[PDB]
């Protein structure tokens, strides 16, 4: 559609972040194995329903 | 995070921001008013019997001093 | 466009010399704001164009701004904002105007409306007493096709561009642009702005006595919100503007105005007839006269230039007006640090004289007249629905009293229902109310000044000096000074009076208001063991002499006896509680009690 429906080209996209969450797989080994993946197991067995995705792990 | 707040809680919430449409009487009134809210993410609450407290119950039993030290304990700010 | 655009471009080469002195200014204000934001571990876009740089050498371009202010201001913005990037583009918000100056006879007092200049530049002054809500508003939201990864662009126009009556977009949010992609919106890159209306009354002294005060209203923007406390001598300037369809949007339209007066303006200023910047000269002279050891007495006599004597009263007013501090207790209730004096006297003895001229030098302390409707310290839950779904606890009379002074009259000529309100606001700094809504503890630092009259004429001497007004002692115990003005008749006393009223039908004031408002910004000593040793001796002898004589005094009277001397050192402008202050504090109470 015409009349200024397209915008300016922004350098900030999402696909550059999309694959950067794909490298939020098992790679964070400083903090018994992948610790945020360890919390993923204590939800699937149905006892607690709140994950915590902090900024410390970022 | 529900059922974890109270009236009178001196607290703080961390959370994300968004406005909302009004979808009622939008032509005559409600031109482009916004009436936003904030959406919560985390609560960091503050300022909250023979169960790891018996050590201070013994402090009254060993020292004794019921009739006077406890009398000076409650409200020592008068003459 | 060539005709409507040509004198734009000829101005576009013209006004660039009219910011030879501002093209430095507009970039210096941002380069540090660009710097500090990169090293945190803040100002809006204000470009004050004076008259002088646009009247000395342009005349055709001049009078267009004061006749038709609708084809010129968005020209001036668009040619402004390129200079923001042509100066600053290397590091990786429209900069609208303010236009300060004079005007040459457009001080329309809004009791008068115009037939000449509608839709023009208007200068308006007065007081505001409405202070409506705050609410954001969208101007431009950006959409994003999450499939194919492409973005979009959309701007909403409204009755906020101030000049051009564009075709409105009667829409809140669109969905499904010409594709099969579910539209997503990025709200971080969508821009907002606020919107606040305020009604302005008439300055009720220069409007002549044939009418009540009138009012109009003004829509401002973010740059000067929360600047307008209710009770300020404000002075705004903006465009005059009508909006709304009158006569067609409903049919038959009989006797319904459809042309609302609005002001879409800029740049308010408080005035004074808080900001008084003084030079090195006057700030040094006030220290030079501070070196004199008499200036506490000179200020007493240089206050009320009409009335003889009452130097005990005259020093008290300047002692009260300047104010004593309250040091808040850490994790404890703070005490009374307010001071609250009282008067009473047999009539026509200048009890109400000096009460009205404290309001002229008040330094933003607007008082009432003591008419005691419920509203003296409360809200009474007046909301007026605030555009269908907003309830507001509208501030009655304590938002003006904060860090200021008030005065009310006729205590015994009142009902009961005000007296219960003055009980609460004296024992406690705050009121808290829940009428049909919200419990809210809003704070208040007030200091009353009283004026009542005795009941049974001249019956003070032949009866008890106490109970002489017999209003409840809930207030007398909460007050300290009960000055009883005498009116004794001596042939040299009245003869001296008779000429002094006669000589006035035909050390300065603005220096005085500077001295106190400079002395509210100096440090507070509180600390000398010498001065506290003498006053308690000074208390104990009258602690033997209060109970066997006139009036029993209490422990809170000692908190006066620090507080008067504490402010008395504030007159001295020093950080050492001396000895000499403790002698005037004792001697002032000695006349107040004997
Ligand atoms: N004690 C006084 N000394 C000098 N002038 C006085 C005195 N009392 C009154 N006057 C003159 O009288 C005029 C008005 O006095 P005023 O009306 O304030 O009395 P008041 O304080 O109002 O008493 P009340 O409140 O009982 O009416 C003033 O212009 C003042 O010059």
């Amino acid at each position: 559609m015409s009349a200024a429906l397209p915008s300016i080209q922004l350098p900030v996209d999402y696909n550059n972040l999309f694959n950067e969450i794909t490298d939020f797989l098992v790679t964070f080994k400083q903090d018994k194995g992948p610790k945020y993946m360890a919390m993923l197991q204590k939800v699937a067995n149905r006892e607690l329903n709140s994950v915590i995705i902090d900024l410390d792990d970022i | 995070l529900v059922r974890s707040l109270s009236p009178g809680d001196i607290v703080d919430v961390t959370g994300i921001f968004l406005p909302a449409p009004y979808t009622g009487f939008k032509a005559l009134k409600a031109g482009l008013l916004t009436e936003t809210y904030l959406e919560a993410q985390f609560v960091r609450q503050h300022k909250k019997l023979t169960s790891d407290v018996e050590e201070r119950v013994m402090e009254l039993i060993t020292s004794g001093d019921v009739y006077n030290r406890l009398a000076k304990s409650i409200a020592p700010e008068i003459y | 466009p060539d005709a409507v655009f040509g004198d734009r471009v000829r101005r576009f080469q013209e006004f660039l010399d009219t910011f030879t002195s501002y093209r430095d200014s507009v970039r210096s204000i941002q380069v540090y704001n660009s710097n500090n934001a990169a090293n945190y571990n803040i100002l809006p876009h204000r470009i004050i164009i004076s008259l002088d740089d646009l009247r000395e050498f342009d005349r055709s371009f001049w009078s267009g701004i004061l006749v038709e202010p609708a084809y010129f201001i968005p020209p001036a913005e668009k040619a402004l904002t390129d200079l923001a990037d042509s100066m600053d583009d290397v590091p990786h918000h429209p900069w609208k105007l303010s236009f300060k100056g004079s005007f040459g006879a457009h001080a329309l007092s809004p009791r008068t409306l115009t037939a000449q200049h509608l839709n023009k530049l208007v200068s308006v002054e007065g007081i505001v007493t409405k202070t409506s809500l705050v609410r954001p508003k969208l101007i431009r939201s950006v959409h994003y096709a999450a499939k194919t990864g492409r973005f979009h662009y959309r701007d909403y126009t409204d009755a906020t561009t101030t000049l051009t009556t564009r075709i409105p977009t009667p829409a809140i949010y669109p969905t499904e642009d010409t594709e099969g992609n579910k539209l997503t919106t990025e709200y971080g890159y969508s821009t907002f702005i606020d919107h606040q209306r305020i009604t302005v009354q008439e300055m009720p002294e220069m409007a002549p006595a044939g009418q009540l005060p009138r009012s109009i209203d003004v829509i401002l923007d973010d740059d000067l919100v929360d600047k307008t406390k209710p009770g300020d001598r404000v002075n705004v300037v903006g465009v005059f503007k009508s909006l709304g369809a009158g006569g067609m949007n409903q049919s038959n339209s009989n006797t319904l105005i459809g042309f609302k007066t609005l002001i879409l303006g800029n740049t308010v200023y408080p005035l004074h007839a808080a900001r008084q910047m003084l030079t090195d000269f006057d700030i040094r002279n006030i220290n030079k006269l501070s070196k004199k050891k008499d200036i506490f007495d000179i200020l007493s006599q240089s206050l009320a230039p009409s009335i003889y004597g009452h130097d005990h009263i005259k020093k008290a007013i300047l002692l009260m007006l300047m104010g004593g501090v309250e040091k808040n207790l850490e994790n404890g209730s703070h005490l009374r640090g307010d001071i609250n004096i009282l008067m009473v006297g047999d009539p026509s003895t200048a009890k109400s004289q000096l009460l009205r001229f404290v309001l002229n030098t008040a330094s933003l302390a607007i008082a009432t007249t003591g008419r005691g409707s419920s509203g003296v310290g409360l809200t009474a839950a007046v909301t007026t629905d605030r555009e269908t779904g907003e309830r507001r606890l509208e501030a009655g009379a304590m938002v003006l009293a904060d860090r200021g002074v008030v005065c009310i009259d006729e205590f015994d000529k009142m009902t009961d229902v005000d007296r219960v309100a003055i009980h609460e606001v004296m024992e406690q700094q705050t009121v808290t109310i829940a009428k049909a809504g919200i419990h809210t503890t809003l704070n208040a630092r007030c200091s009353v000044i009283a004026a009542a009259n005795p009941v049974f004429g001249q019956y003070d001497v032949n009866r008890d000096p106490h109970q002489n007004i017999a209003l409840p002692d809930s207030l007398l115990s909460r007050f300290d000074l009960l000055f009883v003005v005498t009116d004794d008749i001596n042939e040299i006393r009245d003869r001296s009076i008779s000429e002094h009223v006669l000589r006035t039908h035909r050390v300065t004031i603005p220096f005085l208001r500077k001295y106190v408002q400079y002395a509210k910004e100096r440090v507070i000593p509180q600390l000398t063991q010498e001065a506290i040793n003498v006053i308690v001796k000074n208390y104990t002898d009258l602690r033997n002499d209060d109970n066997t004589k006139k009036s029993p005094i209490t422990a809170r009277t000692l908190e006066t006896l620090i507080r008067l001397a504490t402010a008395h050192a504030k007159v001295r402008l020093s950080k050492t509680v001396n000895k000499v202050d403790a002698k005037v504090a004792a001697n002032l109470l000695r006349f107040a009690l004997l």
